């Protein structure tokens, strides 16, 4: 019981116990099980993900226990996803393993309604049509998809999910919200209050900046001009030659404390959503949370978010730094229950009752208030789609033929070079030569079916062709890592998903994000 | 050794390319030879290291040897694939060789339960790549000088088959970074120095006199209160891994919040201070490691064109990863074809190339020692710095030089600056 | 002169440099639209490392020429 935590520390020190909990309940639906396909299951499995189902239809190859450090010989003409399943089993004695003998068009036949029971299907290594196929019965389902993909040395890897919403961040560096610009009450009061080294910087450079106040009215908004000489006004209050070590703290400080208030352009644009605007009792528990923010700014909020409450660490008085951190953590309580209200106020113009939400949700939301993030992925159908492909983009980027897109497009040309052929560009070694120049007639088909005026350096069809299909594992293993945190991202709603297609290339050791 | 068991390879060594590297050679025969006669070191088994054996393996490659100090903890079974419970309290090196020379087929790793500073020149001349997957810097900075005092000097001139290319990986949370070095032409890990952050360290004073944060609680417990009055028995050292004593570490920590009414304080952040823990998944590592990984394959069989020494990736917003190509200090404390010709003053004296060598943000050696032109001018390595802990005498009876140091594992090499 | 200097996310947010702006300064105007510690800050133009005691002009940073926040990690 106390042997699990032992056994996730290192990994709940990024996404806490309770992460860790909703981890330990999803499910997760892997479609192929090849080398990416296995890789990123087993970056799961590790993790303690609760239980998976891996749904392969294939027999095992020996070029597969070739590239498969879950696939031994002796497994060769067993059924690919029993035989993988068994492996990745051994990884962690806390994960349920599940295998379905059967193909994934075998499925979106006979039974489509089967990946409901999922959190999330990872599919790899899969061909248009079933792409597509698939892409469009989970999203229907409201299933989240995630398609990776191993050709040769490139990693392709694109995401589904309609709208993915998520509260706790965690974002790299931010900026406090020490609110010294638009301060409240109990903090002015408290600076009012006001051993020299032993006082909190803020309160030297409130009490510098309440001076400023008077011989000016001003603000120090200015900048460069203001700011600075405010500085050299904060050096003019050193005691008699001694220390000031805070001082020359607070100084530095003052290039940020100034403005720290204002809501975030990423928050207004949630604000101003129809989801947020319109609510009913079809609208889900994060968006009234929304809402019930907006409703806070407005009324109470004084124009914006609810006060954070954590304060950096300052070389300052031990009862001195605490008190002043309290009078942040008190306010910060306060805003929170006044969000609390509106919340709950929603909640009943609505039916659910008002201890529909969580204490712990609500605390939460308010903390991470400035931090909201959502996410909406393009239907695969959309970006396939003739009139709605996404265009603009593709060829913004063409403008460098060596932008990862390249590839994109490439992919897009060997898959319909496959529906075409029958076999993707030079699989077998004579293949090449024969194959190079009907795969461009293919790139170029493909060009033209969407109208995309783009140069592609012929050496890109050489390449892939080069490739023949081929799933490096230094490759698979790649993407298996890179797909497998973003499928917690997912299950965790813990960080923020990237959007839409990944690209990354072997050869340039370079990746990049695309199209939303 | 089966039939289509490295077409996942063959494809890349036996068909020639638009990308393929200059002196790439498309052969059938290619892959045997790297089965067969490429020796690749492998330091560090244990997250990366793990992920790294796999990769290599896989790749083509047969003859790896993987070389670590540390036995398996628990704590590790959460990313270090190739250990199982059962093998908890075993080598590292050991278990880790065992497995993957288990898993696949005809697969040759050799262990080394050893410090890499265990092995002296004549040893790493042995291989002909290295990959690194260390948790520590000195580590990375030592095996950086040693792979470089291989480096044959013509002259003037570098002799190409002297260098032994040295990829490293790296990892902490969600960001990641791996980089290519060619000692004595790409830049070293000495020459992009500075591109780690600042360690954290807690003034003492605040420590003892002035704690806000539960860290400088615990800091305290572990940084003093546990030296003074001896927990467990007088010069008993304070075993980090040891339940009995985090707990009471913790529990002293716990007290000592209470005094100062700072609150904040768990176990697993007793763990996390007193440790110097550092967060960690397998999604990360599987990606940095598949990259060095790739490199090598790259760099052994030339197949395509060498990582240009960098790369940063970040998981926490979307999938993000630069890559650039660092320049190599001209006058890299160790990567310098000549001495490092710099003087530190005229009439200032000794007491100011110690300070220098030790703060100057491009060296940050620790505990040095100078030696000249051959008398020693102390070193803190312990009765022999004694004699010695004690300037302008020969503040000048060095002239105007090549004074010369030598810092504790810092690099292997002896550094010569003038 | 208008710089972008592209954070460890990708993010890229766009400063207002003239040359002869110390690189130092440089840094303090990313911490002031991002809140990253200057002291952990390492800028990177075209392969060269921005060292924070030159001068944008130093490094012949010229109009949307773009900047790349970078790190170096101890673990593994
Ligand atoms: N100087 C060194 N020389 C040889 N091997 C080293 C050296 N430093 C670290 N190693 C080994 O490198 C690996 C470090 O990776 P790892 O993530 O497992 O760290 P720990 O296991 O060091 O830290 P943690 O407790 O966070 O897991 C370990 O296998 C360790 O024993």
């Amino acid at each position: 019981k106390l042997l699990k935590e032992q056994k996730y520390d290192r990994q709940l020190r990024l996404w806490g116990d309770h992460g860790q909990e909703a981890l330990e309940s999803a499910h997760v639906c892997l479609i192929n099980a090849t080398a990416t396909g296995t890789e990123i299951l087993k970056n799961l499995v590790l993790p303690g993900i609760g239980s998976f189902t891996i749904i392969d239809g294939n027999q095992v190859s020996g070029e597969d226990a070739g590239n498969n450090f879950f696939l031994q010989r002796s497994s060769i003409g067993k059924n690919r996803a029993e035989a993988a399943m068994e492996f990745l089993q051994e990884l962690n004695s806390d994960v349920s393993g599940s295998f379905v003998e059967e193909s994934p068009e075998n499925l979106l036949d006979n039974d489509p309604s089967f990946f409901c029971r999922f959190t999330v299907v990872v599919a790899t290594q899969l061909p248009e049509s079933t792409s597509l196929r698939l892409a469009d019965v989970l999203w229907n389902s409201q299933i989240p998809l995630l398609i990776c993909r191993t050709y040769g040395l490139v990693g392709y890897m694109r995401i589904i999910i309609k709208e993915h919403p998520v509260i706790e961040s965690h974002p790299d560096n931010a900026l406090e919200d020490l609110r010294l610009d638009k301060p409240f009450p109990e903090l002015r009061e408290h600076f009012q209050s006001y051993d020299h080294s032993h006082t909190p910087w803020i309160v030297i450079i409130a009490k510098y900046l309440a001076q400023w106040y008077s011989e000016t009215n001003g603000r120090i908004p200015k900048t460069y001009k203001e700011k600075e000489d405010f500085r050299d006004l904060i050096r003019q209050g050193i005691l008699k030659p001694e220390d000031e070590e805070n001082f020359e703290e607070a100084i530095k400080n003052v290039n940020t404390a100034l403005n720290t208030t204002q809501i975030p352009s990423s928050i207004e644009d949630i604000f101003n959503d129809d989801r947020c605007i319109n609510i009913t009792k079809q609208t889900p528990s994060f968006w009234i949370l929304a809402r019930a923010l907006k409703e806070f700014v407005a009324k109470e909020g004084q124009g914006n978010l609810p006060v954070r409450g954590t304060i950096p660490d300052m070389i300052a008085d031990s009862g001195k730094y605490i008190k002043l951190q309290n009078v942040y953590r008190e306010k910060a309580k306060k805003d929170a229950a006044a969000v609390g209200n509106h919340v709950a106020k929603l909640l009943q113009s609505i039916g659910q009752a008002p201890e529909s939400i969580s204490e712990k949700e609500l605390k939460l939301l308010c903390s991470n208030s400035a931090f909201l993030r959502v996410v909406r992925c393009r239907s695969l159908a959309e970006e396939y789609g003739l009139d709605t492909i996404n265009k603009d983009e593709i060829i913004s980027s063409m403008d460098n033929p060596d932008n990862e897109i390249v590839l994109y497009l490439m992919l897009r040309a060997v898959d319909r070079f496959h529906k075409q052929q029958g076999r993707y560009p030079g699989v077998s070694n004579y293949q090449v030569e024969e194959d190079i120049g009907k795969l461009k007639s293919c790139l170029t088909g493909f060009l033209q079916e969407y109208g995309l005026s783009v140069m592609v350096k012929d050496d890109y069809v050489h390449e892939f062709c080069r490739y023949g299909a081929a799933e490096p594992h230094t490759i698979a293993a790649f993407l298996g890592g890179a797909a497998a945190q973003e499928v917690i991202k997912i299950i965790t709603k813990q960080f923020v998903i990237f959007n839409n297609t990944y690209i990354y290339s072997g050869m340039s050791q370079t990746s990049a994000t695309f199209q939303l | 050794d089966w039939e289509g068991r490295w077409n996942h390879v063959k494809k890349f060594l036996e068909r020639s390319g638009p990308f393929t590297h200059p002196d790439f050679e498309p052969s059938t025969e290619s892959l045997q030879f790297l089965l067969d006669t490429c020796k690749v070191l492998v330091i560090g088994a244990g997250g990366l290291g793990c992920e790294l054996l796999k990769n290599l393996a896989l790749s083509g490659f047969r003859q790896i040897h993987v070389i670590d100090m540390d036995t398996i903890d628990v704590s590790n079974l959460n990313r270090q694939f190739l250990f199982r419970p059962k093998d908890i309290g075993r080598p590292k090196a050991e278990v880790a060789a065992e497995f993957l020379n288990d898993r696949v087929p005809n697969c040759n790793v050799v262990p080394h339960f050893n410090k890499i500073q265990d092995f002296n020149d004549t040893f790493y001349r042995q291989f002909h790549i290295i990959v690194c997957g260390l948790d520590s810097i000195i580590a990375r900075r030592w095996i950086n000088g040693m792979l470089i005092s291989l480096l044959n000097y013509e002259d003037g001139v570098l002799d190409p088959s002297s260098i032994v290319p040295l990829i490293d990986g790296g990892t902490e949370g969600f960001k990641g970074n791996a980089r290519v070095i060619l000692p004595g032409m790409t830049a070293c890990i000495e020459c992009t120095l500075e591109l780690y952050p600042p360690q954290v360290n807690f003034p003492m004073a605040t420590i003892a006199s002035m704690p806000r944060l539960p860290e400088h609680c615990i800091e305290y417990v572990r940084m003093l209160q546990w030296p003074k009055e001896q927990p467990f028995g007088e010069g008993v050292p304070l075993d980090g891994d040891d339940p009995e004593h985090i707990q009471w570490i913790f529990q002293k920590s716990l007290e000592r919040a209470s005094q100062y009414n700072i609150r904040g304080v768990t176990y697993r952040l007793t763990q996390g201070v007193v440790k110097r823990i550092i967060p960690a998944v397998a999604s990360t590592n599987a990606v940095i490691a598949a990259v060095c990984a790739t490199e090598v394959f790259k760099i052994a069989t030339s197949a395509y064109i060498p990582l240009n020494n960098y790369l940063v990736f970040n998981d926490v917003d979307g999938l993000y990863t630069y890559t650039f190509e660092a320049e190599r200090k001209e006058n890299c404390p160790a990567c310098s074809q000549l001495p490092q010709n710099i003087q530190f003053s005229p009439s200032a004296k000794l007491q100011e190339v110690l300070d220098y060598l030790t703060n100057s943000a491009s060296l940050q050696m620790k505990s040095p020692a100078i030696t000249a032109t051959n008398r020693t001018l102390y070193l803190q390595s312990v009765t022999s710095i004694e004699e010695r802990t004690r300037k302008e005498l020969g503040l000048v009876d060095g002239q105007e030089a090549v004074a010369d140091v030598t810092t504790p594992q810092t690099v292997l090499f002896k550094l010569h600056f003038t | 002169m208008l710089i972008k200097v592209k954070t460890l996310t990708g993010k890229e947010i766009e400063i207002d440099i003239e040359p002869t702006d110390k690189v130092e300064r440089i840094k303090e105007r990313v911490e002031e639209k991002e809140g990253i510690p200057p002291q952990q800050q390492r800028l990177i133009y075209s392969g060269k490392q921005m060292n924070d005691e030159k001068t944008a002009a130093d490094y012949k940073i010229l109009g949307g020429s773009v900047l790349h926040l970078v790190l170096a990690l101890r673990g593994g």
